[PDB]
């Protein structure tokens, strides 16, 4: 039941600060994320996104040790670990399904993360059991 | 991925960790039949070298963590599977991509009348040149130097000629029609 | 008279008075531009002689008052006007015939998508190779080594592609259609 | 019948009953070795069609009850037997003709003097190119691309040269002579 | 002016260092014009030349979302740059874009160059606030 | 910038403002004599198209604000000036680069003795084939199909032959030596 | 002097005073039209050098006061005038020789009957290929690649054919006859 | 005797008795492998005749008791042993001569830098074309259409390039050197 | 003239039919000009045009040994043709040899055409001896 | 002995009428007949000709049924049949010997027939045993 | 002069024959101009022409070491030749080098020709010391 | 000991007369003789030369029978035969060693002979045992 309030605005604020502090550039990086074209259902979209966000946070969002943003990323990683208990397992078949390679700006990637945490937060507040949902169909459609 | 004959096409691979780019020893391969591996070219610290056979047909370039294999101009031979091996120290990752080349079908119709015993039998010919899977059919196989495939069917019509007559040509999902309407004389 | 490419064809001439045949000195000519006269061959008393250039492509033979010029196999060069001169003593007559050779039209359709600035513009191509008068038009000139004429027209289609699309090809009275129905994608 | 190389020649056949002409299905043949029958061309109701191999070399035309096979230009290959088969319904008649092609013999004489050990031995050469049966002889075989036959004989003359000297060349009944009279120097 | 001695404060270097650390580490390389050390080694003239290039880079390259802490840092530095203009004397216009090269490097490396500039400039101004009155026409001309 | 014959080489251009990359309409040109401009290829929104003449010899790709023109394998024809035009809306910038191709010099020495009036004059030959500026000189121009330049110099030596003899060949900054030491006799 | 096609031939020159041989600087020339002089080769002190064009076709050697120019194998081009220049110090002498090459005549006879208006006119052909002066005539000019000359004459015979018929061919002093005796029919 | 490629050369023989010259039947031969004897040409009473194969490459001429075999232009094939047989009646004498042909060695040096994994390895190449015995060596085999022999050796140099570097080429007693001094860039 | 009604008698048709039957049947085909039915179908104008062609054919084609029964038949028909000339009115000279084709047929078939001409002409004259005053300029012009 | 008068002038008249009634044309037909060049002997020439005339009459001279000329041809055919008894057999070797193919006008063919009947008639009147003659030699000469 | 009869003595022929015999026999052949017998057969005119050629040959060809017996023989013969000049009358200059050929023969054969000349000339002078007044313009002109 | 005076000036005189009587010409003949380039030692040079002079005299110096020079050559040949006893044998290996082919004027050949006889004469007069010398080394050097 604690999943309702696991995500705090302190986290979204630290995330947004992190976003704003990044320098705007043209350079594009490659990363795996959810293909909206094949998966539109909000709940299942977020459900799938969660694990991809875990990985991106782990291997992509790198900062110099002990920098405010480095600690921000630590907080978010911990948050992700606590959130593990709020998402139910679906199937292993679907991992790497509904997923595409994206070549975009770091800013756009961080925006995707922000949207995830925000919408995830809202839906959890509305119904902390929302992510027990079975999405095998939504995933298979892709 | 898919591309048409002659067009420029780009297959992609990347390193999981975004921090690294030049450090990775990238190497691309052409998977010939029998899971054979033909070295196309290599890259390291932005030093690229394409093997002479593929020189001018393929190129490799980088941006950040992303690695691109560029086919300057796709020809039928290129259709198949490609493999990218990326190495950092002892660790290495392999990514696989499938390039389907396509040649837009070319349907052609043309007729001729019998020269013996009379000039009453009009025979029409329907011809489709495409790739990878051409198909021709009347509504009642040769290999080309370009590497494409030509196939054709003939239909005989005794007088009176029951025109118009239609033939259907298609390349998998692509499709087109040819219709002979009238002769010069009748 | 009319005939198709490769086919055997016969032009005819005759002597008005039916009594005479072999006696007539017949001689055929191929009319190049400017009403120029190129000697094809001669005949007299059933003695025939074709000039070496036309040997094997043309022949002459007779039946009664009638004289036949036989083209063994017609090629595009042969299309044009031919002239028969028939002479008896001082009197001579000229008769004229027009041989139209025809090549059955060959309609061909094929498409390609733009490579710049995007891959949204699909251009289809309709090609007709015929003779003597090929014509292509979409519904809403090069010379070949065989001597025929090829002509083609292109049509650009921005997305969404308004298929199917139809092109009409025709060779004077001959006619045929081509329809592009669907792309690969 | 007989004709010379290159000339136009006409073999003939006919239908016994004079009433009929176009109705007859005529067909001519080339008799290759082993009594083999090669179709030259066909005719019916004044519709003629020559097989593509013989197209331009042979033609068929008609007048009344008579049927003509015309060789536009005779070459050596044409020498042999030809067969005309004429058919009306179930009944058919066969006529046979023999075309002998001939190449007018070409006799040629030319000499050269020995270059060793001295210049005293004058050797004359007599050469005949004809068809079908060339023959050369001094009064004391190669096949050409045209299909004709060349044959030649040589004669050595030690000093004093007993000139004049004569060679006889001939092609069956045809005959011609060549005579070397005097050298340039002596 | 004598005030050039203390125009640059550690507050500026602090906001600058913070800005650097807050940046995410990546492989992607960008292109920018800067002083070629190979052709210009004289410390004083090197910095003098660097100053204007730093002005331009700050203006057009270091872009942040409006009203962001780093955006304000860049504003402060831009203002600082504007005030420092009066401490550098004009040399010649021929030499602008001479002794200058194209660099293809990581954003972090660029920012390091900027930091280094401000640091060494600060030190030299403190030593002699008239150091940058120097005529560098020769040092600049040496470049080919 | 500089590169050797056959090697892969990359010329670069960029947009001043770092914010923009794909938005820029990039277009490269090969500068023939008279500052003439031959279109090599174009790029926009990562949509690239090389003109067919240069297809396979040149390619274009991007990274951030930077634009690269890649010569897959350099041949002598490529030596010269290249131009990059970058356009955003109404504004456009032209940047210029000079690619120098180089062919590693090939020095060769070989001798022959006079055949008249005697066999006493030994003439040695020093030959350097390089690019762009071959040079041979003895110590005391032909164009090849590959597009390189061959130049050679001859030296006559009357008996007694004052050997050894040395020739210096060089290609601008590159340099190499040849020394004829002894004859067969 | 005279020689036949292909044969080895030797032109000679000499020094008047018998005492001297090697000392003389000999040099031979081939006289093209307009008394033009093309250097064949040189000799001095038994050191010989033939210009590369004539190398293998010509050679020079000596015996006493005599100097020989040897044509290894004569071809038609060689027919003409040759010049020997012999020099001793300031004094020099020019001696001239004329080499006539000859090609043994080749007489050939062959016939054909008219194909129009009838087959009654038999035309026989007499052909002589020789050098330098071929000639054909019936009793009552083309140049070959070898450089020789072919000439031919034709004779028409209306029926009855007055056979036998004889043609005389000759090359200056050389002479030969051809006689057509009988036709096939 | 010895001569260089292309040069005119003369081998000699003679009759012991000085009284006689033209009377002698001279004949020269090329000794192919296996002591085979190939007739080059003959001479008698100043009548010379070279066999057609050697025509234009060899000639024979005389002066008094001396007989000369002249090679108009020596090529590699000519290197070997030649034999002169001289005959008077029943008696005959044989003289043997050895012609060594030589091709002046051609040494050539040229370098290229590695294209992968870096441009640090400079490889120089030393090439010698000579005859009969070419030899190349660095100071730390193909047959040509002319009949000569080419041989070459390569040397790899990692950075720093320890230049200058020297290669020795030689043809038996003939000798020459090539030295790479500096690259274009470094 | 009104006499055109009876100018043609069955005696003429009789000699004509006899002439036809007496001819030997053969395969040989001859060439002659006659009216193309494909371009000219109007009975009246067809016959009008045919008349002159029949005149010419009779004159130059139907040749017999002098004083032969058939020779005399042809003479009678020629005379008859001459008398009939006054019954056909002139149209235009442009159209002569228009609506006209080359025929390659047996002599019998030619003679049949002639017979048919005289027969139908005879009938139509009997119906209306002024039928052939008709203006056929249009019917003739229709031909191409 | 009746062979003397078997052929009557009624026959030659009907034949000539038949000839005159034919239209003169250029068209030539093919038929086998006696080669004068190889066989000049009048008696043997006619003797050989007789059988060829039989065949030509049978297969060549065709007229519409019940026409005067058709009946003429009938009379002549009968005459030929009665004449069979007046010619003696020679040899079978010679049939198709002395015979050539002729390409001539119908009129010329009919003239050949007329000449045959006329000369045959005359010779029979002179000597009704004339055609018992042995012509093996005359035939072999061809 | 009448003395021409006895100008040539057997002493001259003797020194000449001795000179011949003393020569070493060899194969080597030399080139020299002499009278072509094929074009000039008349004995008198042949010798007349030969005389001058013999003068030249003696002068430039027959060379011996100074003061040698044969050298002196040649001197005597040269003197003799000079005295004989007055016994031959001039003909024409056109003909000099006409009737003349190139000979490639052994020295002995050349010397034989010389000997033969002097011998026959001697005989003919003895017979008629005016023999060589003859006009040989025709005999010379005959040569081609 | 008689070798001291075996060669007389009568011989050298007859030789010189023979020389002077020869006509000077350009024509060159071929003969084998001692190569000065490889053999310079006077004694050994002459020693080797002796035998070559024998052969040349025998086969080369030909004159018409009974001519003064013919007799001269006879005298010289006899002299050579008597001289045989004054030269000692060395080795057979060396025969045809130190020997080259010469293409020179007859006069030059005869000069070579003269020089031989003259110098040989002088050295014999000085020391009639001079030509017993061992020249194996001088010969081997060639
Ligand atoms: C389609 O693309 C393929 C590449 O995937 C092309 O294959 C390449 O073709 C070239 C030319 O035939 C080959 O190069 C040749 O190498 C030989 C030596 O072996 C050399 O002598 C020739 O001068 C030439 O350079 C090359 O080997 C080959 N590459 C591979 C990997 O197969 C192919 O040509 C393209 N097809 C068409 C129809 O254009």
């Amino acid at each position: 039941e604690h999943c309702s309030h696991m995500i705090g605005n302190g986290h979204l604020k630290v995330l947004q600060q992190l976003i704003d502090s990044q320098m705007e550039t043209s350079c594009q990086i490659a990363f795996e994320f959810v293909d909206q074209e094949q998966l539109d259902d909000p709940v299942c979209y977020l459900k799938k996104a969660f694990f991809l966000v875990q990985d991106i946070i782990d291997e992509t969002m790198r900062f110099k040790d002990n920098t405010p943003n480095a600690n921000a990323t630590e907080r978010l990683q911990e948050l992700s670990n606590n959130l593990n208990s709020c998402f139910t397992k679906d199937y292993e078949e679907q991992n790497k399904a509904c997923v595409r390679t994206f070549h975009e700006t770091p800013l756009q990637l961080l925006e995707k993360i922000k949207n995830f945490f925000n919408e995830t937060k809202n839906l959890l507040e509305k119904d902390w059991n929302i992510f027990t949902k079975n999405c095998n169909n939504s995933f298979a459609k892709c | 991925v898919t591309a048409f004959l002659g067009e420029r096409v780009t297959l992609t691979s990347y390193w999981r960790r975004v921090s690294l780019g030049p450090e990775i020893e990238v190497s691309w391969f052409k998977l010939g039949p029998g899971e054979e591996q033909v070295l196309i070219g290599r890259m390291h610290h932005d030093v690229i070298f394409i093997e002479w056979p593929f020189r001018g047909f393929f190129d490799i370039h980088r941006s950040a963590n992303t690695f691109f294999l560029v086919v300057t101009a796709a020809n039928i031979s290129h259709d198949g599977n490609y493999l990218c091996r990326m190495k950092l120290g002892e660790t290495e990752v392999t990514k696989q991509e499938h390039l389907s080349v396509v040649k837009p079908l070319t349907l052609s119709v043309h007729s001729e009348r019998s020269q013996f015993p009379d000039f009453s039998v009009l025979t029409v010919t329907c011809t489709v040149n495409a790739f990878p899977h051409p198909h021709v059919q009347w509504l009642m196989v040769m290999k080309e130097k370009d590497g494409s495939l030509s196939v054709a069917v003939d239909l005989s019509l005794p007088k009176p000629w029951h025109l118009p007559v239609t033939c259907v040509g298609k390349n998998d999902k692509e499709e087109a029609h040819g219709v002979y309407v009238s002769g010069y004389l009748s």
